[PDB]
């Protein structure tokens, strides 16, 4: 077995490791990122919930890095919680350095630098996580891309992650209508996360969102964590609830 | 003196009653050589409102520097930096350099929502608490201006007579300076609103 | 055996032991036959350094090597690994000199070697040490003898012994308690040392012995360690001869 | 200010004015310059306060970690220890230290180190700014192997002249008997000590 | 500033005045100047306002470890053992020059701790620029043997004569008791003697005696997106 | 089980705990020592065995009770290697709080940052637990008397009495039955002497096998200090039993 | 078992380690010399080894100062590594010192620095043997240098292959030569005499044999060609 | 197997082995539990003496990492000690110069959580034993509870426990926890949900409870001021919990 | 000794630069290269302390070169003016300065204005349409504003710009051998003879 040291490699030419932190994601919640050019939606789900659980008054799986882009996680959380934090470290260095905000594909590309980092050096884990980067820059507009757990990005206009991907992709590239609306991100977001999940009526307390939006209060980006009464009222529309 | 007096430049804060007025002047110059008649002292992160005085360096450096520590603690906290905070902040952040201290006289002010009292606080070279609800003038016109502000304060007033106070104030104190002048502009925080009226003075 | 346990030196066994120190052990047994004699004003220090063929050259080859100029220090085992214990012993007593302008303690030499071997059963990247260490003198107190152990444990002693022919000397150690009740004086335990190593000598019994004798005593040796060679060395050994024929 | 421990046939007794100064006001006219680093073993401070409280401290710490692993400590070996922090921190620091100490194999010892230090051995010491006046007094009247009340009678006069020859000298004289008697402090009074 | 620390035989109180004053400049009217160590361990500073806060706050927080390790009521030898090692290191290039005043259940203690750092232990003692003022009252008012009420009122006395002699102090008293397993009761303003003098004027006018060349609005409330 | 887990103390077993640490707990048997501490009113007691088997070992270098610093004693059940590297650790460390911070370390503050200790050793694989029990005597100036016995996992608690080595339940069970019915975790008398008696009349009692001059060592702690007793006054103590 | 033939930080049952046992077989495949001393003279004498009749011969000898050398006899990295080592402390002595370093005491520096290696698990532990001359204050010696770090002094002593007779030579003439002094000569045609019957299967050839000599009159020399084609 | 003899490695199904083996090692514990209400928190925990002679009166398992936040763990009694150490020093470095008082509940916990964290994440390093409770109170988000797994992660809630007994405990807090619930309600609920799992030796010398409510400046050690907040842990001695245990 | 000039037009930025180096009581060459592009279309004008500029400048133009070749698409003057002002303000806090001013003139491609930016040797970004440094500020502060049309072009700033030129020969004992001449546009950076 190749299971001793990060510094070997399979048959393949990969390494089994890479394979093991791809299944880590395949056992946490579903999430995806729908793109639209008037606005981007971000959707996670919870994996845990109890009566006795908060999670009205928070979230986990939801972060703001910058006041201008946010991330969805989908793997184990213990994971998670490091590279957040280096991530927002390095949004605010290029804004100390360079007097603006950073563009996603640097932010992204670091990120997936340092996952590889630990691949390639030491006998250190690959950290098994799957991160959706929904940003703006002036460069490239609207930008979605997610990072693989190996650490490599690729651009997007809807992806899913987490549980039952392959399933979740069939279904948004469907019903992806071409122009887009952050109206109908808002929508097909729902009804796809229904049919992954493992409930039959989807909640507001099950669920996680922020969608960001330029095109209303325009000339400035306001990126919204919803709270939940209001991922009530979106559920109303999709006829969940 | 210091580096801090080559420089110059003046910001003063003030109290009223539920609110401030923070009001700095336009000039920046390196020494004799006037070099913006336009620079505004005024920098803000959430409600609460930095301003700094001294050497020219240390007014971008600093404001990039605080900037970073306020965008931390707002992202993990889902808050606004408070007033009261910050004042603790600048006086550690400022003394992490003591042995190649930021040459700058800080004036903090803004008013805290979890009570909504006004706040306003004074530094020096490597900061100390100075706690005032009158005023904190600092520069190289200071010793000027505090003089000039208590001779025209009048304690508790409304946000319209907290603009008179502090305009006059600034005047006729930066226009007796060499080093200050120049332009000014003056801040009103009401509560949450925030009025912007620049004065017309001379060119100094 | 298996189970770790003896595999490093960190696991420990459930019988309240270490097999891999066990092995240590037994290589003290196998090495040369060292003792050492306390007494009422000095220490002695005897060891048999065997002879294995002739091409060696007589005193020249010893296992007693000097420690300042007035503790005396001899090893069993591993020859140079009995060797490099001295030889940071001989380092951790010059730290000590320096800084309190004063001759060490024989006791506070005693703390300060086994921290060394202790030091090496905590890691498993570092082998321990397989050698026990005679050693005394005369200081503050007058003389003490003391011995240490592979394990990382010493103790004080009134006569000690260690090697492969320990088995003849640990008795005649004992003949001497009953026979003085002061250990001996310094004086006659120099012959005392070299009776026994002779005894200790019929266990290695195929083979030639060099002997060699140290002392350090309080007015005999004036509170230094020297030698015991010469004129001196002779009687010692004509005693030895006499009384075992 | 003046410090001084004289040997005796029993102890030794140290002898030390109170006044501290900074310039010419006089800080603290009360100071215990006489502080334990050890059981049977003080040191006088003398020259600047802060220096010699500081390297007194390290070596009480020094010498009761000694007691503990190598046995009990001496007078000899505790004014070694003080010459380490005083020669490598010639430059740095300076530090008066009379190192007196009673030992009941040794009896009573006095040991001076310089600010530069080295560790000298006299029947008796007498060190700081104060030292310079009384020493052709205590040269003369020093009388070897006196008794317990001799000593401190002894002390007494000659402190009493470097009070009258110096103005940091003075307050209370503050002695330290160390003696089989256990710790005695003695104290005495601008009347008592000014007649004599 | 006046400081003055005065022990008696139930506790003792720390005093000093309100009034910061850095160089030829009032800065504060009224400030607290009793640092917190510890919450049975007030001290007051002395030399730069600066450094004296900033070490009070560092300090303080391993005397608070170490009340919890011990689980007992917080003790001044330990804050004052620390500032005493701490001070010498930087050989007086930060400064601090503080009265600490404490309480223990070994008893009461004061001191005074230097820019090296030295001990110097007292019953009554007096630090700052008004070191030499105080010093004449509290050595000649005194009384072998104090108790509460005498102590306080041979400390205010002190406060107020060197509010008199000196002008690096003035304002209001503030003053805090620390008596031996009891609460830390905070006297501030507990002697003023400033008096204070009215304006004999108006200096509020009327807007457009103030000129404004433009106005403009700011927000610092954020945007919406619906 | 073993599949690793033994071999190391930072793999867990399926249990989640550490059978490594655990196999030190069984090694107080190995050199066959008892331990009784009982603290009186206003002193604590510590009376472990001595063991001298061979008359080539003086009685005055084997001892087990060791002068940590001035107040506090501590006595060690369990191996000769782990003796030492716990003494010198707790020396070092006595010596340099106390000026430290000013204070006499108290019997609760050395038991704790030891067990720290302890902890810190089993959390890296590079390092080892102590197999030694340490049991702390000490009379506290915030307490008074008091027992702390840290064990070679790095828990500490407190005692009103305790007791280690292979015969240590016959002995707790002694203790039990005293301080149950007296009502009070004090031996009653005030005079550290008369406690002595008491806590030597339990042991011999307990164990069944009466002791000697040399088969004992006592120390004593008293109000801010620690002395160890040498044999001619522990031979008073045990004749003070012997004939009322 | 063996589960210690891997593991140089871990006893073997028997007290020692197979990795310093194996050690003595590197000597054992190495290349012969052969020691002997007087008291004013010492001599090492090797033998050079070849792969073929192309090769211009292995260095057997490596001059360490102009009155200390040594010889080597196992593995050539491990000899490498410890020469540069022992140079670097006789430069040492004559920097600091003004000194001749002695024979018996630069052993003991070597004697640490072998058991360094068996305490750590890095790098290699040592497999060759030195036979060591000097000349110093003391006379001619003769240490034998062991891969354990024990070292021996001897009137003379062999390492490397098939040089048990090579002691049995010595033996015999053990007196012959310690009633020698002061002829180079003699010590020289000794230990020729010495390596013949050392060797089996081989015969010397002129360029076989690199002779190097110290004493009290004789500089340290090596002899090469002419200047040991009158010895064979 | 080899997921656990490794930290590199994953299981096929996530999660390494050392994770799982943790939280066994939480259980094997005494049951600690918390409760939260809208006016107060309960914190909850009980002590085993495990010796008729031991003293664990003088060592409690309830301990204040600052003034307002006290904790509990299940799990090893060891790694609670120098985890708690940490937390002391931490928190005045993070956040007593930052707003010179002592840190917010939530910002605590996302500290603690990094070091649990980096124990999970390489070879040569285990896990801690415990999982925490962390119960506090601020005045930013109020009133809160949470619960630090020594995975890496850390959950908030609004009752939650874990120990031995947790499983039984956790449905028992579902049926009688409400919306609206008193400090003194929430006491009453604590007390029989830990009752449940030992029972025969059930007193308040041997079951501490104690509460995060309101300021006392009785433990503050210092009055005078209009401002001041004296702390809002709370310890009941053993005689207040008897009157408490009483009322069931 | 050392002089640089900038003017913000409508829809270029013009820098300028002398030519001419002194070390000691003599001048090098006639003919000294004193402006370095940073990227085709960014061009810094430098002038300061001895052989600072030197060492400064090349420092400078291969991180806005790595920068601009590493997002693919060059920088705006707004990212590029931060970063060089930022080098200066840890380097006076550093054991070892630079103390080198600099104007940053580019043409921004991202809004559409021409950007002069005014950078000191202290390490002070402020943005200025007619900002100079060393002693040419204290002549062409006043002469550029004076005649300072509100809206400007290349033709009408060029003129203007040599004319301040032939004062400062005049009123200052100093030879800068002319100056270069570099315009800053749309199109990219060009050179183009003057006074």
């Amino acid at each position: 077995r190749y299971d001793s040291r990060t510094t070997i490699f399979s048959p393949e030419g990969r390494l089994y490791q890479v394979e093991y932190a791809l299944e880590s994601i395949s056992h946490a919640g579903t999430a995806i990122g729908i793109m639209a050019s008037d606005g981007i939606v971000l959707a996670a789900e919870r994996k845990v919930t109890s009566t006795l659980l908060e999670q009205d008054t928070s979230t986990e799986k939801l972060y703001k890095l910058n006041d201008k882009i946010a991330v969805a996680v989908a793997g184990l959380t213990a994971d998670a919680e490091i590279l957040i934090n280096t991530a927002r470290i390095h949004a605010q260095n290029y804004l100390k350095t360079y007097n603006e905000d950073i563009p996603v594909e640097i932010l992204v590309r670091r990120l997936s630098d340092i996952k590889q980092g630990y691949t390639q050096h030491g006998g250190l884990r690959p950290f098994g996580v799957s991160f959706i980067y929904a940003g703006y820059d002036d460069r490239y507009g609207y930008q979605l891309y997610t990072s693989n757990p190996s650490g490599n990005y690729t651009g997007w206009k809807a992806i899913s992650v987490g549980a039952n991907t392959s399933a979740a992709q069939t279904l948004l590239q469907m019903d992806y209508k071409d122009d887009m609306k952050v109206d109908d991100a808002i929508e097909l977001a729902l009804k796809t996360l229904s049919k992954t999940t493992d409930s039959s009526a989807l909640t507001y307390d099950r669920l996680e969102f922020a969608t960001i939006r330029k095109g209303a209060n325009d000339g400035e980006v306001y990126q919204k964590i919803f709270k939940p009464q209001e991922i009530k009222d979106i559920l109303v529309k999709t006829g969940i609830t | 003196s210091d580096p801090s007096s080559i420089n110059g430049g003046i910001v003063v804060a003030m109290t009223g009653k539920d609110c401030v007025a923070i009001a700095c002047d336009l000039r920046l110059g390196s020494q004799s050589l006037g070099v913006s008649n336009k620079f505004e002292k005024i920098f803000h992160y959430g409600h609460v409102f930095l301003g700094i005085t001294g050497l020219a360096t240390d007014v971008t450096t600093l404001n990039e520097m605080f900037r970073y520590k306020t965008n931390l603690y707002k992202l993990k906290e889902e808050r606004a930096i408070e007033p009261e905070t910050f004042t603790q902040l600048v006086s550690s952040s400022l003394y992490e350099r003591r042995f190649g201290p930021y040459f700058v006289g800080p004036v903090v002010a803004g008013i805290n929502s979890k009570s909504g009292k006004p706040f306003i606080a004074g530094f020096d070279l490597i900061g100390c608490i100075d706690e005032a609800k009158d005023f904190i003038v600092s520069g190289t016109a200071s010793d000027q201006l505090f003089g000039m502000c208590e001779s025209l304060y009048e304690p508790n007033l409304e946000p319209e007579d907290l603009f008179e106070t502090i305009s006059q104030a600034l005047l006729n104190a930066a226009d007796r300076d060499a080093l200050s002048g120049w332009g000014a502009v003056v801040y009103i925080i009401k509560k949450d609103e925030v009025v912007k009226r620049y004065l017309k003075m001379r060119q100094d | 055996i298996g189970t770790g346990y003896d595999l490093s030196n960190s696991v420990f066994s459930p019988d309240g032991r270490n097999f891999q120190v066990e092995y240590a052990v037994k290589a003290v047994e196998n090495g040369t036959t060292s003792i050492g004699i306390k007494c009422n004003d000095g220490v002695v220090f005897a060891v048999e350094k065997l002879i294995t063929s002739k091409l060696l050259v007589p005193q020249k080859n010893v296992k007693i090597q000097v420690v300042d100029r007035h503790i005396g220090c001899v090893y069993s085992g591993l020859i140079p690994d009995g060797r490099h214990l001295v030889n940071r012993g001989r380092e951790e007593a010059a730290s000590f000199k320096k800084l309190y302008k004063t001759p060490i303690p024989i006791p506070a030499f005693a703390d300060r070697l086994g921290q060394y071997v202790q030091a090496h059963t905590l890691y498993n990247s570092v082998r321990p040490f397989g050698v026990s260490t005679i050693f005394g003198g005369v200081d503050k107190n007058g003389a003490h003898l003391y011995m240490l152990e592979p394990s990382g444990s010493y103790w004080g002693y009134k006569g000690a012994a260690t090697g492969k022919g320990r088995q003849s000397a640990k008795a005649e150690l004992e003949k001497l308690v009953d026979h003085h009740p002061e250990g001996l004086s310094a004086r006659e335990a120099v012959k005392q040392a070299a009776k026994i190593i002779y005894l200790a000598h019929e266990d290695n019994k195929e083979k030639d012995f060099e002997l060699e004798i140290s002392w350090c005593s309080l007015s005999e040796t004036n509170g230094l360690h020297k030698f015991v060679k010469g004129d001196l060395l002779q009687e010692a050994i004509d005693f030895a001869q006499k009384e075992i024929n | 200010t003046s410090i001084m421990a004289v040997t005796f046939k029993d102890g030794v007794i140290l002898g030390a004015d109170s006044r501290t100064t900074t310039g010419a006001y006089i800080a603290n006219r009360v100071t215990d310059k006489l502080t334990r680093v050890h059981d049977k073993i003080w040191c006088c401070r003398s020259g600047s306060a802060a220096d010699t409280q500081a390297i007194a401290d390290i070596v009480q710490y020094h010498l009761e970690l000694y007691t503990s692993q190598y046995g009990t400590p001496s007078t000899e070996t505790a004014a070694s220890v003080f010459k380490e922090l005083c020669y490598e921190n010639k430059d740095n620091l300076t530090a008066g230290i009379i190192v007196a100490g009673y030992d009941d194999k040794n009896k009573g010892e006095v040991y001076t180190i310089p600010l530069g230090g080295s560790v000298h051995k006299l029947p008796y010491a007498i060190a700081g700014s104060g030292s310079t006046f009384i020493y052709g007094y205590c040269d003369k009247n020093f009388r070897e192997n006196m008794s317990k009340e001799e000593t401190v009678d002894f002390i007494k006069h000659s402190l009493s002249q470097a009070i009258k020859w110096d103005g940091s000298s003075g307050g209370v004289i503050r002695m330290v008997v160390l003696t089989a008697a256990g710790v005695e402090r003695l104290i005495f009074y601008p009347d008592e000590y000014e007649q004599l | 500033t006046t400081i003055v620390g005065v022990k008696f035989n139930n506790g003792v109180v720390i005093a000093a005045d309100t009034r910061s004053t850095q160089g030829p400049i009032v800065a504060d009217k009224n400030c607290a100047k009793l640092h917190r160590i510890s919450p049975k361990i007030w001290c007051a500073g002395a030399g730069t306002a600066a450094d004296t806060e900033a070490v009070t706050q560092l300090i303080g927080s391993n005397i608070e470890l170490h009340s919890l390790y011990t689980s007992r009521e917080p003790r001044v030898v330990s804050a004052l053992q620390m500032l005493k090692q701490h001070l010498f290191k930087y050989q007086g290039h930060i400064g601090a020059y503080l009265i600490v005043a404490g309480v223990d259940p070994t008893g009461s203690h004061l001191f005074s701790i230097h820019a090296h750092g030295s001990t110097d232990v007292g019953y009554y003692l007096s630090l700052g620029s008004g070191s030499l003022a105080a010093m004449a009252v509290l050595e000649s008012h005194w009384k072998q043997d104090l108790t509460k009420e005498e102590a306080i009122k041979l400390a205010s006395d002190a406060i107020q004569a060197g509010i008199w002699n000196d002008l690096g102090s003035g304002s209001n008293v503030d003053v805090c008791v620390m008596e031996i397993g009891k609460d830390a009761e905070y006297l501030r303003n507990y002697l003023t003697p400033n008096v204070r003098e009215e304006k004999q004027k108006s200096y509020k006018f009327p807007r457009g005696t103030t000129a404004v060349l433009k106005e403009s609005i700011v927000n610092i409330c954020d945007i919406q997106e619906e | 089980s073993a599949a690793g887990y033994d071999r190391h103390i930072t793999i867990f077993s399926p249990e989640g705990r550490l059978y490594q640490v655990e196999y030190a707990f069984k090694a107080t048997n190995q050199t066959n020592i008892n331990s009784l501490a009982v603290r009186g009113k206003d002193c604590t007691v510590v009376i472990s065995q001595k063991k001298v088997p061979d008359k080539l070992l003086d009685p005055t270098t084997v001892s087990y009770i060791f002068c940590i610093s001035r107040t506090i004693g501590m006595v060690v059940n369990g191996p000769i290697p782990d003796a030492r590297n716990a003494a010198l650790r707790a020396k070092a460390e006595a010596a340099e709080f106390r000026y430290k911070y000013g204070y006499d370390m108290p019997c609760d503050v050395l038991a704790k940052r030891m067990a720290n200790l302890s902890q810190i050793y089993t959390q890296r694989a590079y390092m080892r637990p102590l197999g030694v029990i340490l049991t702390f005597v000490s009379v506290d100036e915030e307490l008074g008397p008091s027992i702390y016995k840290t064990d070679p996992a790095g828990y500490y608690v407190g005692y009103k009495a305790t007791a280690t080595g292979p015969k240590q339940q016959e002995i707790t069970t002694n203790l039990e039955n005293h301080f149950k019915k007296s009502k009070i975790d004090h031996i009653n008398e005030e005079s550290w002497e008369k406690v002595v008696e008491f806590a030597i009349t339990h042991m011999i009692d307990a164990l069944g096998t009466e002791f000697s001059k040399n088969d004992l060592e006592v120390g004593v702690a008293t109000k801010d200090k620690f002395f160890t007793l040498s044999a001619e006054n522990i031979e008073e103590r045990l004749v003070a039993i012997a004939e009322q | 078992r063996n589960n210690y033939d891997g593991d140089t930080v871990t006893f073997s049952p028997t007290g020692r380690l197979f990795q310093v046992e194996y050690a003595l077989e590197a000597i054992k495949q190495g290349s012969v010399t052969v020691g002997l001393r007087s008291n004013t003279h010492a001599v090492l004498v090797a033998l050079k080894r070849n792969a073929d009749e192309l090769s211009s011969y292995q260095k057997k000898i490596i001059k360490c100062d102009e009155h200390m050398g040594l010889s080597l006899a196992g593995l050539a990295p491990d000899a490498r590594v410890l020469s540069n080592y022992l140079r670097q402390q006789c430069n040492y002595s004559s920097l600091v010192f003004n000194r001749k370093l002695a024979v018996e005491r630069a052993g003991h520096l070597l004697c640490d620095k072998a058991q360094k290696n068996t305490q750590s698990y890095g790098g290699r532990p040592y497999g060759v043997g030195l036979l060591i001359i000097g000349y110093d204050k003391s006379g001619a010696h003769l240490l034998e240098f062991q891969p354990s770090g024990n070292v021996t002094e001897l009137y003379g002593t062999a390492i490397g292959a098939r040089s048990q007779g090579a002691k049995t030579y010595l033996e015999r003439t053990l007196d012959t030569f310690i009633k020698i002094d002061g002829n180079p000569d003699e010590l020289i045609k000794a230990g020729v005499e010495a390596i013949s019957q050392s060797l089996r299967d081989e015969s010397l050839t002129v360029d076989n044999l690199s002779i190097a000599i110290v004493g009290k009159d004789t500089p340290f020399t090596i002899y090469d060609g002419e200047a040991v084609a009158k010895y064979i | 197997d080899r997921y656990s003899f490794s930290l590199t490695t994953f299981s096929p199904s996530g999660k390494l082995g050392q994770i799982d083996y943790a939280l066994t090692a939480v259980k094997q514990g005494v049951t600690s539990l918390g409760i939260k209400a809208t006016n107060g928190v309960v914190i909850a925990t009980e002590k085993k003496s495990s010796s008729p002679l031991a003293m664990s009166e003088t060592l409690s398992k309830v301990s204040l990492l600052t003034p307002d936040i006290g904790a509990v763990y299940s799990g090893m009694g060891p790694d609670y000690r120098v985890l708690v150490d940490k937390s002391r020093k931490v928190a005045h470095t993070s956040y007593k110069r930052i707003y010179g008082e002592y840190p917010p509940t939530k910002l605590l916990v996302s500290e603690v959580a990094k070091i649990m964290q980096e124990a999970t994440q390489s070879g040569g390093v285990r896990p801690f034993g415990v999982s925490l409770l962390i119960a506090g109170h601020d005045e930013f988000n109020g009133f809160s509870l949470y619960q630090v797994d020594p995975s890496g992660s850390y959950f908030p809630w609004k009752a939650t426990a874990i120990g031995k007994g947790s499983v039984a405990a956790k449905t028992f807090l579902e049926k009688r926890w409400n919306d609206e619930l008193e400090l003194e309600d929430a006491i009453h609920i604590a007390l029989l949900t830990l009752k449940e799992s030992v029972e025969g030796e059930f007193n308040g010398d041997t079951i501490e409870l104690a509460i995060i409510g309101d300021e006392n400046p009785d433990l503050l050690g210092y009055t005078g001021i209009p401002t001041d907040k004296g702390p809002r842990f709370r310890k009941l001695t053993s005689q207040e919990i008897n009157d408490r245990l009483e009322a069931l | 000794m050392d002089i640089i000039l900038g003017i913000r037009v409508q829809d270029s930025v013009i820098l300028a630069s002398s030519k001419a180096v002194t070390r000691g009581i003599s001048v090098l060459k006639d003919s000294d290269d004193k402006t370095r592009q940073l990227s085709p279309h960014t061009l810094m004008s430098f002038a300061g302390e001895a052989g600072d500029t030197v060492q400064f400048a090349e420092y400078i133009q291969a991180n806005i070169q790595l920068y601009s070749i590493r997002e693919d698409y060059e920088l705006s003057p707004q990212a590029v003016s931060s970063f060089v002002r930022q080098e200066l303000a840890k380097s006076i806090r550093s054991r070892r300065p630079y103390q080198v001013n600099v104007l940053i003139g580019g043409y921004d491609k991202k809004k559409n204005k021409p950007e002069l930016y005014q950078i000191d040797y202290l390490g002070t970004k402020v943005e200025l349409p007619y900002g100079a440094h060393g002693y040419s500020g204290f002549y062409t502060f006043s002469l550029l504003d004076h005649h300072y049309r509100p809206d400007m072009t290349t033709e009408e700033g060029l003129d203007l710009l040599k004319l301040c030129v032939q004062e400062l020969e005049k009123r200052m004992p100093m030879d800068f051998k002319g100056v270069i001449v570099k315009i800053v546009d749309k199109d990219g950076i060009r050179q183009v003879d003057d006074f």
